[PDB]
RNA sequence: UUGCCGUUGCUAUGGC
RNA sequence: GGCCCAUUCGGGUCUUGUAAUUGGAAUGAGUACAAUGUAAAUACCUUAACGAGGAACAAUUGGAGGGCAAGUCUGGUGCCAG
């Protein structure tokens, strides 16, 4: 009764947990019962893992968030107070969760793919991301899957990634789903299979779509630190 | 011992069989509970009483 | 198990006769279970013959099967031919057994008083006790069939009737 | 004040004949109709019994000079 | 005389916890003997006896060994909070008892 | 062609196993249990130590201070040594008696200081096999083993006992039986830095002990012969040998678990090896071992064989044919009882009955560099293992030791890169388990300690 | 420097 | 004296028998201390104490053949046949 991306044990029970609703999709998320219990187990059941969230050690995004199946998505940087864990958890290369260990100047922001920029109401630029953040007042030349950088101190766009032919991006859907080196090609169609095409060791070629692709950095330098073997 | 428990229960219930036809009812009931029999088993015991379809004798 | 295909003919009457006095059994499914499973092993050696030379199936799944052959110890180190797996026999499935292994090794004085110091339990191999006497012991176990050492044919202490003739004679 | 039943009531072998303790089980039986078996063997055959046990006594039953107990072909 | 393992110990900071597997070995004796296992626990640890525990038993054919899960707690209070109500009308303190209706 | 053939088969079959470098490399369940691995205890007991002390060509040899103490005690049988983080010493002999000595002064020989000798009156009043609870030998002591911290020696033999004695007394504090009639004890060792006993005894069983709380842990089993000699480093893995199954086993002791070791020279292949262009030729029995660091370790066989193991290759990786010389060949007046010498050097049949020196005692010195290996070729050699760990070879020999060596060990001295140690080596004129050996050539029964330097 | 015994050294060896 | 073959006469073979006495060992079904297990309890696993001579702590089912009475019945060319 599981997804694929959870790296959960056959071994386990019956009945899976049902992520809550919150920032991310149910499809595209892992809650905090399968990220701490039977991921990096820190709990062995349920009533103890809730006894942690009561003690309130989670720090989800710099917030608290005291709640079991709060669906954390891609790259929300888990945070736990004793033995200082900063946790960004981005994809593998065979679509499960990948959950890095980062530091304290890397979990002070995250990143996040704008969806659309909006003349709302009352003359105010608008922006939104995959978790939702309605930040005000970017600059005009921010398009769709763009990247943003957001502050969580405030909430504020600090620094900002343009999409364009020549940068490193991220691909979260279909099945390219995690894979990094984001240059053989470019390709824009005008309604599907269109994108930026993505190398690997031999520099074979993907296709994949726009939103299921969103940028993090450049040719070399992203400032996101990855997980490696 | 309730392993002895099912291991008498065996054995009286086919030495009964021997003794009535293969295939009667032996019942059993619990220790008594507040003055008499405990009225589930004492139900079933009147619904296994209810159908009993007699059939005549010759004297 | 299976009943074989004329089960009472005299010569299978005087050759379950001799099996089962000269292993102790205690009837006809003794030889009759090991017989089945052997009538399987060497039907499939048979196919495995009449298969050819750099068949696949004939290289793998015949040294495999001589290999565990000679793992359960029916077939000997240097007879790795697939000839010899027909050439397999009942007696030599079970020469195996556990009471005859006792019986051999010397721990007992007959098959009968192996069979009963196995169902007595004075008889371990390895680290544990076995109990039942048809066990099919391996080449590796063949060398630590053992008295028990809670028994007290090992070194453990001595049992009821001794203790209780030693405390009457103390009386 | 207990009236209880006996065993012939409680077993209920009624009537039966006389039988073996060696039919009481099935190992102790093959183990007494194999030792008849090989006992009659030694009348059929002439069993090798495992050499010369001691001094040669003598053939200790007898010499037949003229029965050749031997198969002659075709 | 019984003897103690104790292998792969981790701490859980979440949970104020030290855990680890208990090989536990009693040649010719006949089980674990539970209370007295959480006194020999306590002391190859520190003292913390109403915050030591363990929970899952599993001695293997014949005799001998038997695996349990262990894990010890700073802070007897603490411990109380984090361990299940069960296993505290197990070993500890607390007993509190269901309503029998229905 | 049939194996080419297999071989092939069983190339494509991992290849479709395979079916069924990039700059993102990472694996989620790897990085996990890493998680895992940061989060644990204990990185202590079970370093999987490689070879850290390469110093095998750097300390001098051929001019060691070689000093014979000869010993008033028949056939020594055992050395103990300990070292903590004054330095004493234990030797045991077929008289019974265990030996207490000081070697710290290392300058000199070693100095004697307490007898413990059983005998005759230590014979139990029973001849039952779990009341053999008394408080001496009465029969063959055949090993010694120190505690890493100190408090005790704990020895046994053939009397199938362990007497724990103290340290500072020579007294016994406890007995421990081995509860069967053959329980005889040939080899122990104590896992380094601990209090954790590995007794080989030969019911083809392996007895473990924790001595400071007087009780048994496990008891493993699995070898085919008698487990001749054992071995053991800081790591909870073990390695014995038994003798004439030609095998080696290491054993995880908390998984009762082992990787075994076959041996597998052959000399149809071998004469052929060299016929391509000679005395060598097949093996008797593996008797020693020692661990020397937990990847490799190093066996000492009968047909004089030194061979040396990894833990990732069932066949040896290195061998050494003939490690002590082959054995003087019986003389023509002591071999047929002819006249004439021509027939009584055809009773010799040219080379056939030359049998090799077997090396009855192996030392690695743990981790380090260099081994030591003794029998009667009145020789001790001296081996360094070279820094790719596939390869040994003889530095040189310590040719002071007149008899059969059965026991070697060092002693250390000397810092991270001035070093000096003392090679004890008990020496007797008889093997350590029975007799079996003629032609006593100039032995003495005596601890052959050698000083070492740089 | 030892179970005796010999050379001993004023310490090393060799016969049981 | 037992056994084996054979239509017959007979032949072949050999330590074989006996409700004969007797001896100390073994333990398992059962009865049961527990502890473990488990929400709890059962069960599995581990396990001290007792537990065999008709070891009565009393397994069956089916077949082949006799032999006996101051006995009974039938036939008929005594004493027989059935």
């Amino acid at each position: 009764a599981a997804p694929h991306h959870w790296l959960l044990d056959k071994l386990s029970g019956c009945y899976a947990p049902r992520p809550s609703a919150g920032p991310h999709k149910l499809r595209e998320s892992l809650p905090l019962i399968v990220f701490l219990r039977n991921r990096l187990k820190y709990a062995l059941n349920g009533r103890e893992v809730k006894a942690i969230l009561m003690q309130r050690h989670v720090k989800v995004d710099g917030k608290v968030r005291t709640d079991t199946t709060y669906p954390a998505g891609f790259m929300d940087v888990i945070t736990l107070d004793a033995t200082n864990e900063n946790f960004r958890l981005v994809y593998d290369v065979k679509g499960r969760f990948a959950v890095h260990r980062i530091t304290d100047e890397e979990a002070s922001y995250k990143l996040g793919k704008v969806k659309k920029v909006q003349l709302g109401k009352k003359g105010v630029p608008y922006v939104v991301t995959h978790d939702g953040r309605t930040i005000r007042y970017p600059d005009p030349n921010i398009k769709v899957n763009d990247t943003v950088k957001i502050d969580l101190a405030s909430g504020k766009i600090t620094d900002f990634i343009k999409f364009d032919a020549g940068k490193l991006v991220y691909v979260t859907g279909g099945r390219n789903l995690g894979r990094i080196g984001t240059i053989v090609h470019k390709e824009r169609h005008d309604g599907g299979f269109d994108l930026v095409h993505i190398k690997d060791s031999l520099d074979n070629t993907f296709v994949t779509r726009l939103n299921n692709v969103f940028v993090i950095g450049e040719q070399g330098k992203p400032y996101i630190s990855l997980p490696k073997g | 011992s309730q392993s002895t428990l099912r291991a008498s229960k065996k054995r009286l219930k086919h030495r009964f069989w021997t003794e009535v036809y293969q295939g009667a009812k032996l019942f059993y009931l619990s220790g008594v509970i507040n003055g008499r029999y405990p009225d589930r088993e004492i139900l079933n015991l009147s619904r296994f009483i209810s159908v009993m379809k007699f059939r005549p004798l010759k004297w | 198990y299976s009943t074989p295909k004329r089960p009472y003919e005299s010569s299978r009457l005087d050759a379950e006769l001799k099996l089962a006095g000269e292993f102790g059994l205690k009837n006809k499914k003794e030889i009759y279970r090991i017989s089945f499973q052997l009538s399987k092993i060497r039907r499939a050696a048979r196919d495995l013959l009449t298969r050819d030379e750099k068949d696949p199936k004939r290289l793998f799944e015949g040294n495999a099967l001589i290999r565990r052959l000679v793992r359960v110890g029916v077939l000997s180190e240097d007879k790795k031919k697939l000839d010899y797996v027909l050439a397999l026999k009942v007696e030599d499935f079970l020469e195996r057994r556990l009471q005859t292994q006792v019986y051999k090794l010397g721990l007992a004085k007959s098959v009968h008083h192996a069979r009963v110091l196995i169902t007595q339990r004075h008889i371990a191999v390895g680290k544990q006790i076995v109990n039942i006497p048809s066990f099919m012991v391996r080449l590796d176990s063949e060398k630590h069939i053992d008295f028990a050492p809670t028994s007290p044919f090992g070194g453990a202490r001595p049992g009821r009737v001794a203790r209780r003739n030693a405390a009457r004679k103390a009386e | 004040g207990k009236r209880a039943i006996n065993y012939q009531i409680l077993k209920n072998k009624g009537l039966t004949p006389k039988r073996n303790k060696d039919n009481r089980n099935s190992r102790v039986k093959k183990r007494k109709k194999y030792q008849k078996a090989q006992k009659k063997l030694k009348s059929v055959r002439a069993v090798y019994s495992g050499g010369q046990s001691g001094v040669y006594e003598g053939e200790k039953t007898g010499i037949k000079k003229g029965l050749t107990r031997s198969v002659k072909f075709k | 005389a019984v003897t103690i393992r104790t292998r792969k110990v981790i701490s859980n900071p979440l949970l104020a916890r030290k855990q680890f597997v208990v090989d536990v070995l009693h040649p010719n004796r006949a089980n674990v003997s539970k209370d007295e296992l959480r006194e020999k626990l306590a002391e190859v640890y520190k003292a913390e006896k109403d915050a030591v525990s363990v929970f899952g038993f599993r001695t293997q054919f014949g005799g001998g060994k038997s695996v349990g899960f262990g894990l010890v707690y700073n802070s007897v209070a603490e411990a109380k909070k984090f361990e299940p109500t069960y296993r505290l009308v197990r070993y500890g303190l607390a007993e509190k008892v269901e309503k029998a209706s229905r | 062609n049939p194996a080419d053939k297999r071989r092939r088969l069983a190339k494509q079959y991992l290849e479709n196993l395979k079916s069924e470098d990039e700059y993102n490399n990472f694996d989620a369940g790897d990085l996990d249990k890493d998680i895992i691995a940061s989060r644990l205890k204990e990185d202590v007991a079970e370093q999987q130590g490689r070879v850290f002390r390469y110093f095998g060509d750097k300390l001098l040899i051929s001019e060691a201070k070689q000093s014979f103490t000869r010993v008033g005690e028949n056939n020594l049988t055992c050395i103990s040594c300990f070292q903590p983080v004054r330095l004493f010493a234990y030797t045991v002999s077929k008289d019974l008696q265990l030996t207490k000595y000081d070697i710290t002064d290392f300058s000199k020989r070693p100095k004697k200081l307490k007898y413990a000798k059983g005998g005759a009156k230590y014979i139990p009043t029973s001849k039952h096999e779990y009341e053999n609870t008394t408080e001496g030998h009465y029969d063959e002591i055949l090993t010694v083993a120190a505690s890493p911290d100190g408090k005790y020696v704990v020895t046994g033999g053939r009397d199938r006992k362990l007497i724990v004695w103290s340290t500072e007394s020579l007294s016994p504090v406890k007995v421990i039986p081995t509860k069967d009639r053959r329980g005889e004890v040939l080899s122990l060792a104590f896992r380094k830095n601990s209090d954790q006993l590995y007794a080989s005894c030969a019911d083809f069983k392996i007895r473990t002990y924790s001595i400071n709380q007087f009780s048994q842990l496990e008891i493993l089993y699995g070898h085919h012969d008698i487990v001749e000699d054992i071995s053991a480093l800081a790591m909870e893995r073990c390695v014995t040998v038994g003798a004439r199954d030609r095998t080696a086993m290491l054993w995880k002791i908390p998984d009762e678990t082992r990787l075994t070791f076959r041996g597998g020279d052959e000399p149809q292949k071998l004469l052929r090896r060299w016929m391509k262009e000679p005395l060598f030729f097949c093996e008797g029995s593996i008797d020693v071992v020692s661990m020397v660091d937990d990847f490799h370790f190093i066996t000492g066989s009968d047909n004089g064989n030194i061979c040396l193991w990894s833990l990732a290759k069932k066949k040896p990786i290195f061998t050494e044919r003939i490690a002590h010389g082959i054995l003087p060949e019986p003389s023509f007046n002591d071999i047929s009882g002819e006249t004439d010498e021509e027939l009584r050097k055809r009773q010799l049949q040219g080379k056939k009955l030359l049998q090799p020196f077997w090396i009855t005692s192996l030392y690695a010195i743990p981790y380090s560099n260099v081994f030591i290996s003794g029998s009667w070729s009145g020789s001790l050699k001296v081996w360094k293992i070279s820094d790719n760990l596939r390869s040994f070879e003889l530095l040189g020999e310590l040719s002071g030791a007149k008899g059969v060596v059965t026991k070697i060990q060092v002693v250390e001295s000397g810092k991270h890169g001035k070093e000096k140690f003392r090679i004890l080596a008990s020496i007797a004129k008889e093997h350590r388990l029975g007799r079996w050996i003629a032609n006593v050539s100039g032995a003495r029964n005596g601890i052959y300690s050698a000083v070492i330097d740089q």
